[PDB]
DNA sequence: TTTTTTTTTTTTTT
């Protein structure tokens, strides 16, 4: 079952328990035709619906397991439906010329799972969960470059070896590649050459239509990624979805020390 | 202590001799009344009438030789591949013309892209963008290479140190000077060029009110510097890249830095 | 080097008095035995410990002997240590089962469940110094004031008690649990803060818990775990935000009543922190 | 071994 941490959601089950989830209207109280229309367009980006696994079985609990640990289940889901999009390929056999559309990545966009009210009601007790949120877009922050695979060199030999950045961190070997050489020479990181992806940020008011009355609405901190970057212009109350995230910050300034209170934003999975 | 062994550029070198061919082998459309011969030989030897240390070539024409497949590798991997285009040109004109620092410019690009269109994929790649000037800033020199040494007490080592800081020399000297130490900065042997920062603003006609167009800097490196005038929209060369002031290099913060090796005032 | 001097104040026996203070009582079964459970039962979070019953319990501890050492006055004269001690013994007599805990159900409930189950099981392989008691709580402790009509027992002066102005607030009031009254102003929005805060390790794993003390602290990586440490070269480690706990924090200033003040003398607002339920 | 700062007064201006 592949037990994982405290998330403890079984791999090679959810994939399968989602695999029979295929072909249901049903009920309701699409489905596979969305999966079907997706492939000709090659747009990737599964739109989903949610509620899906609620209330239909299988995976009536997995609907909760994603709410509980979205970081995991989204990984599993995208991973699975990559292969399910592969599984639809076997019926028409050779498709799209050919296996490269299987190389093209996919991702799930879960939205509207429960409705949690505002940033005001938000709590530490749940630091990971998807949230229905509103309020008008204030401004679009400039496009933020983001670290994926860091590129390196030295004067030794000089050589081109590069490594993944992984979590936000950078660990290069002090020395050295190629060859060998070795040698004491410090690693040369090209700032520019390394792999990058698009991230952004938006500040958002909480439900300006609604007030706890009288106090000012707290500020939603959102970021997103990919398409969601430059999603919409601003002044849009509408709706927002994503799991919570928070990170401590360095203080004075520099100094390499923590401020011991976590800056709180949203992983902002989707907006509709 | 022997140095072994240098590497490589591989494909970049293949593109070195291939782009060497293209820059030498035409690069021409019409025979006779053309638009023939080379036209670049005519252009570089006319560029030797001057020696302003710069060139003009069409990317559209760059397509034709390989059908643009080389134009690809020079399309996304461009930043990676620059050092070869130049010294390859220099290798070619070393057959023709001789105090030389050569500056590449590519124009007539496939399509104009928006600032809203600006994404991380474009890094190290040519792209055409246009829009209105904001705040041209005074021109101040580009280090390129410097002479700084010693380095304890005179190593007189002069070359490179072209990194973006731009400090410092004193790296792995002399021998035997063993610096560390001071660089020590030698300014006089350093050849300089350009440069001014001009922040472009996104044009109003395209931007979707209400918007408040989000805009970034166009840096003018190359003799194409200063040609701009405030208020005008102008075709630019892409070179997305990045700038230092979220990640940190554990033994930081970065943002979009738009450059162009080529610019035209059209728009 | 740091001179040291005896004082009548001793925590030693007072701890015991706290054990007998909770779960053993009548007048309000008792309130300290099954409500504590209801916290461990997960129907409630706030532990409300009244100065009222500290008084009435000293009515059980004096009058009604045998005589016992001072409490509410020793409380409001110190005010901070009594949440680190009076509350720390609560771990001892807390009901085990308790009722219908489930696991998930609640997110991270399975995390801590499997935290100490994978901890004891990874400690079971090594045996074939523990996660600090403040790590597993899920209950805040709130003292409440005694005005009081039954403070008239009486201990007289020892009652504050009075909702004094901040002008009345003094430098000797540091480390003193008291009543203050005034208007709410600017009332910073609720934000998570932090508590232990387990950061995972990279090669052989294990874990270490950096206490959250004061308002700030130095972060740390290296490797503490003996296995990732010294071989080789050092096991890298990062923070796990789901291994973290956050006490609730909302800080709000409270301005003076303005009729509490002398005629001149612009209003003096004071700084307050919120923690918990 | 470095830390950290926007109102209030007055002004010249359509």
């Amino acid at each position: 079952l592949r037990i994982i941490w405290g998330t403890n959601v079984s791999i090679q089950e959810c994939t399968t328990n989602f695999r029979n989830f295929l072909m249901s209207f049903k009920y309701k109280f699409y489905y596979i035709k969305q999966l079907n229309e997706m492939r000709e367009l090659g747009t990737s980006n599964l739109n989903l619906d949610a509620r899906n696994l609620l209330a239909y079985k299988q995976t009536e609990d997995l609907y909760h397991q994603l709410l509980n640990y979205p970081q995991e289940v989204i990984s599993i889901m995208d991973q699975t439906i990559k292969d399910c999009m592969v599984s639809l390929i076997v019926d028409n056999n050779l498709d799209y010329d050919l296996d490269e559309i299987e190389t093209k990545f996919y991702k799930v966009r879960p939205y509207n799972v429960g409705s949690c009210k505002g940033m005001r009601e938000l709590n530490p007790n749940d630091i990971d969960k998807l949230i229905n949120l509103k309020g008008l877009v204030l401004r679009s922050t400039p496009v933020i470059p983001d670290m994926k695979v860091a590129f390196f060199k030295c004067n030794v030999c000089d050589h081109t070896m590069a490594v993944e950045i992984d979590r936000g961190v950078i660990q290069e070997p002090a020395r050295c590649e190629r060859i060998d050489c070795n040698e004491p020479n410090s690693m040369s990181l090209i700032h520019n050459r390394c792999s990058f992806a698009d991230k952004q940020v938006i500040k958002l008011q909480e439900t300006p239509d609604f007030v706890p009355d009288g106090q000012t609405p707290h500020s939603i901190s959102l970021c997103v990624y990919d398409e969601l970057v430059d999603s919409c212009r601003a002044g849009d109350r509408i709706e927002v979805t994503g799991t919570f995230r928070s990170i401590p910050i360095r203080a004075n300034s520099r100094q390499r020390v923590l401020k011991s209170l976590y800056k709180t934003y949203v992983d902002v999975v989707h907006v509709k | 202590l022997n140095h072994v062994k240098k590497v490589d550029d591989v494909t970049g070198e293949k593109v070195r001799e291939a782009f060497e061919q293209f820059l030498e082998d035409f690069s021409v459309q019409s025979t006779d009344t053309g638009e023939v011969e080379k036209v670049y030989r005519a252009q570089i030897e006319f560029m030797k009438i001057y020696d302003l240390n710069t060139i003009y070539i069409d990317y559209q024409h760059l397509s034709m030789r390989e059908n643009g497949a080389l134009a690809m590798a020079i399309s996304e991997q461009y930043y990676r591949f620059l050092p070869f285009l130049q010294k390859g040109l220099r290798r070619v004109v070393r057959k023709y013309a001789p105090e030389r620092v050569f500056q590449i410019s590519f124009f007539n690009l496939p399509t104009v892209h928006r600032i809203r269109d600006i994404r991380s994929e474009k890094i190290g790649s040519l792209l055409s963008i246009s829009g209105t000037v904001t705040r041209t800033s005074e021109v101040r020199p580009e280090l390129y290479k410097a002479s700084f040494t010693c380095d304890m007490c005179r190593a007189i080592v002069d070359n490179v140190e072209q990194s973006f800081k731009y400090t410092e020399p004193t790296f792995c000297p002399n021998p035997s000077c063993e610096n560390r130490a001071f660089w020590t900065l030698n300014v006089t042997r350093s050849r300089f060029l350009d440069w001014q920062k001009v922040r472009i603003q996104e044009n109003a006609n395209e931007i979707p009110t209400g918007s408040m167009p989000r805009t970034l800097d166009v840096i003018l490196r190359g003799d194409s510097v200063e040609r701009a005038k405030p208020g005008d929209r102008c075709k630019f060369t892409g070179v997305e890249i990045v700038v230092p002031d979220k990640p940190s290099s554990t033994l930081l913060t970065y943002k979009i830095s738009f450059l162009a090796c080529h610019v035209i005032s059209i728009g | 080097a740091l001179p040291s001097i005896q004082l009548p104040v001793d925590y030693n026996n007072l701890f015991n008095e706290i054990t007998d203070f909770l779960v053993t009582f009548k007048q309000d079964g008792p309130k300290y035995m099954a409500m504590l459970q209801k916290v461990a039962n997960r129907e409630l979070n706030s532990v409300i410990i009244d100065l009222d019953d500290i008084l009435q319990y000293q009515n059980e501890k004096f009058l009604q002997g045998t005589q016992a050492d001072d409490l509410v006055s020793a409380i409001q004269q110190n005010a901070n240590h009594f949440t680190e001690l009076f509350c720390r013994a609560i771990d001892n007599n807390m009901p085990l089962p308790t009722k219908e805990i489930d696991y998930k159900d609640d997110v991270l409930d399975v995390i801590l469940n499997q935290r100490r189950l994978r901890n004891e099981r990874m400690l079971s392989d090594r045996t074939n110094e523990l996660f600090p008691p403040n790590l597993t709580r899920r209950y805040f402790l709130y003292f409440k004031p005694l005005s009081q009509n039954c403070a008239r027992r009486y201990r007289k002066k020892a009652i504050s008690s009075k909702p004094l102005s901040v002008r009345q607030i003094k430098g000797d009031f540091l480390g003193q649990l008291i009543t203050v009254r005034g208007i709410i102003t600017r009332v910073s929005d609720v934000k998570p803060a932090v508590e232990v805060i387990a950061y995972t390790c990279d090669q052989c794993g294990y874990e270490v818990f950096q206490e959250v003390n004061s308002r700030t602290f130095t972060p740390l990586s290296e490797c503490t775990s003996e296995e990732c440490s010294q071989n080789q070269t050092k096991g890298q480690l990062f923070m796990s935000t789901r291994a973290s706990k956050f006490s609730a924090f909302q800080e709000c200033k409270i301005q003076e009543l303005s009729q509490q003040v002398p005629v001149g003398h612009i209003p003096r607002s004071l700084n307050i922190h919120v923690n918990g339920t």
